[PDB]
DNA sequence: GCTCCCAGCTCCCTGCTGGCTCCGAGTGGGTTCCGCCGCTCTCAA
DNA sequence: TTGAGAGCGGCCCGGAGCCAGCAGGGAGCTGGGAGC
């Protein structure tokens, strides 16, 4: 069978090079210099080079001595491993969206209305504009009064407004965007985004209890962790055997009087000692701040390093002198 | 031949039986070139939409089915030279499948992709 | 590489880019290596 | 005619020659240099 | 409506170990035939 040779092509133009070379093969197959190669493979996820099915590097060279996209690989070619033919052809696989182009790139937008034409969809965005003040941009609420005062390209229709290149806003930019220019799958906006418009996290060394099954009321230390079904190896008390448990069956239960850390939330980054562990509510006194904090068992975590006492930004630490006003 | 060779990259969609990849223009002007006698691809559009799949992964510019281990794998060593899709996502209507079975042409799905 | 091994699993791009990563870490160790060309910045000064 | 000292063989192993890294004396002061290309939308004509 | 600009977004010998290639004894291995 013919062997595969890897030839480098311009990044992002492998499909165009393949189309051009097959067109040239069509044009020159009946001539005195036909292309002796058999086929060409341009995998969708492979960029930078393509594969040519030929018996000889001479045939590969005579085939690729066409468009200049393959000039860099024209000097030399590289065999594809014999076991690699099988891998060559393998292929592996009121909402919210995000724009692809423009200054609104990677920004959450709320799908307000969906046009049946399947051409554009109405989206609600937060304007990343300076209101024609600096240009002759962080997200901020639309200021119709501010843009009207600044003048320029602006049309006032009460709550509705058109400005700076047919950009429409109402009360919040309300503009139509292309179907292919946005991603409708895998956005998952956060609670802050919801306001503007499950998860399993187990780590080694933590103690989790079994809240169901014949192995209930058993607390084991976390040794391994998986995606959904952990099949954990718990170090249960008075049980040397390592059982198996999923993430759902286990709960982040902590013994009375131990240091705990807030993984996330308004209390994130804080440490303290629990006061009373209820069924869901765990009340703790933070160490550096003698503050009572109520958190879920999922939100707690154990570490040997206490709170630094510095702001997240590293500019001010706790118990410091600041300027409320001059 | 050039008739089977697509002319542009717009509106590409592959057939469900022979995985023939061609545009709506030549599907309208001629339909399929492999099982046109068995399918009556020519002269309509509603049934063409059902009998053709717009989602195909990978294509092969096969021209020599008799001596191609590609053609061996994808079971087109018996079809003509042309452009065929490695994977085709879709299925024929039960009525058309039954008609083909009665005529003696069992419908073999071309969806060779690994679904998870 | 992490993304490619997670999903693509090309095993050819994977190997090539692994070799490039090894080259980059070797460059971090020493820019000077007899067996391979030296790294450089847009200003053209060989890295330190 | 089969061991056995011997001969030949046959690996066997210690004993000779070539490409190769890597260094290379003590302070002022001056001049130069730090992307480039692609790319998509705003305003002007 | 289209063309370009402005700004975002992405890409000259030293020495000396040192390996590797080759070359010559050298005892094991088994024939060889000398001896009984």
């Amino acid at each position: 069978d013919p062997n595969l040779w890897t030839v480098k092509c311009k990044i992002g133009e492998e499909r165009a090079t393949a189309i051009s070379l097959m067109r040239k093969f069509i044009a020159y197959q009946f001539t005195d210099t036909p292309l002796q190669i058999k086929s060409v493979v341009a995998p969708e996820h492979v960029k930078g080079y393509i594969y040519v099915e030929a018996y000889k590097q001479t045939h590969v060279k005579q085939a690729i001595e066409g468009v200049g996209n393959l000039r860099l690989g024209y000097w030399n070619q590289q065999m594809v491993p014999i076991k690699e033919m099988t891998d060559v052809l393998k292929v592996v696989k009121k909402s919210w969206v995000r724009l692809k182009r423009g200054i609104y790139k990677d920004d959450i937008a709320q799908v307000d209305y969906v046009e049946p034409s399947q051409n554009t969809i109405s989206l609600k965005m937060i304007p990343r504009i300076d209101y024609d003040r600096i240009k002759a941009p962080p997200q901020r609420l639309f200021d119709a009064e501010k843009i009207r005062s600044l003048g320029g390209d602006v049309a006032s229709d009460g709550d509705f407004l058109i400005f700076e290149g047919n950009r429409y806003s109402r009360k919040f930019l309300f503009k139509s965007f292309a179907m292919s220019a946005v991603i409708t799958e895998g956005v998952k906006p956060t609670l802050s985004e919801l306001e503007k418009f499950r998860e399993h996290n187990f780590q080694p060394g933590d103690n989790v209890e079994v809240c169901e099954g014949e192995l209930i009321n058993l607390q084991g230390k976390i040794l391994s962790v998986d995606g959904n079904k952990i099949t954990i190896m718990p170090k249960h008390e008075d049980l040397k055997d390592m059982l198996e448990f999923p993430a759902q069956e286990l709960r982040k239960y902590f013994k009375m009087g131990d240091h705990v850390k807030v993984i996330a939330g308004r209390f994130e980054g804080d440490t303290g000692l629990i006061v009373r562990v209820e069924e869901n509510f765990v009340i703790l006194f933070s160490d550096l701040t003698m503050h009572e904090l109520k958190v879920l068992p999922r939100d707690l975590q154990l570490c040997s390093e206490t709170a630094s006492g510095v702001d997240v930004g590293g500019q001010h630490e706790w118990g410091e002198l600041v300027q409320l006003d001059p | 031949a050039l008739e089977t060779v697509p002319k542009d990259l717009r509106h590409l969609r592959a057939c469900l039986l022979c995985s023939l990849v061609k545009t709506i223009d030549q599907f309208e002007y001629d339909g399929c070139d492999n099982c046109d006698a068995y399918l009556q691809m020519k002269g309509n559009r509603e049934m063409v939409y059902d009998c053709t799949s717009s989602s195909f992964d990978g294509i092969i510019a096969m021209m020599s089915p008799e001596d191609s281990w590609v053609s061996k794998w994808q079971r087109v060593s018996n079809f003509k030279p042309g452009v065929y899709a490695v994977s085709v996502t879709g299925r024929l209507p039960q009525g058309i499948v039954r008609e083909l079975k009665s005529r003696g042409v069992a419908y073999k799905s071309r969806d060779t992709a690994i679904k998870t | 590489l992490r993304r490619n091994e997670q999903n693509g699993a090309a095993a050819h791009v994977i190997a090539e880019d692994v070799k490039l990563l090894q080259f980059h870490v070797a460059t971090m160790v020493d820019n000077e290596l007899p067996g391979l060309p030296r790294a450089m910045q847009k200003s053209g000064r060989p890295l330190k």
